[PDB]
């Protein structure tokens, strides 16, 4: 059972981070208003 | 995307596929895109892509009007002439 609760503390520290790195994706790429980018937008919406 | 392709969807019926006179199918799509606009309005944010479809879409309520009867039968070669002529327009001087 403790082994699990390692795995758990890795993964809950690991997915910190990639929220972290997500949120820092946002900001420069895709949706937020920078360039004019006609009606391509919505193939970096759904890969978003 | 639904908006503009639904206008793609039409582009391309020829006049006898294309029923534009009198009981105009386009212009029944052309009503269609007349609630696609009472949709259109939205304030949360102008966008590129959002004024592109409001100029693609908009002020068809002299649209809707002017070409149910400027498309009868009644328009005939002399009648697409004078339309050229008083609107001036080179539109139907190049293609009447």
């Amino acid at each position: 059972q403790a082994i699990y609760l390692k795995e758990l503390k890795q993964s809950i520290k690991d997915f910190t981070n990639q929220v972290s790195i997500f949120r820092r994706d946002y900001e420069k790429n895709g949706p937020m208003v920078e360039g004019i980018s006609p009606a391509e937008a919505m193939e970096r919406l759904r890969r978003f | 995307d639904s908006v503009i392709k639904n206008i793609q969807q039409f582009k391309e019926k020829s006049w006898q596929d294309v029923s534009k006179d009198d009981l105009a199918k386009m212009e029944e799509d052309a009503g269609k895109y007349g609630e696609q606009c009472s949709r259109l309005p939205k304030d949360l944010k102008e966008w590129q892509a959002y004024r592109d479809l409001k100029n693609y879409i908009d002020s068809l309520r002299e649209q809707l009007p002017l070409i149910i009867s400027l498309k009868k039968p009644s328009i005939m070669p002399r009648h697409w002439e004078k339309i050229k002529e008083i609107t001036n327009t080179k539109l139907n001087y190049e293609n009447p």
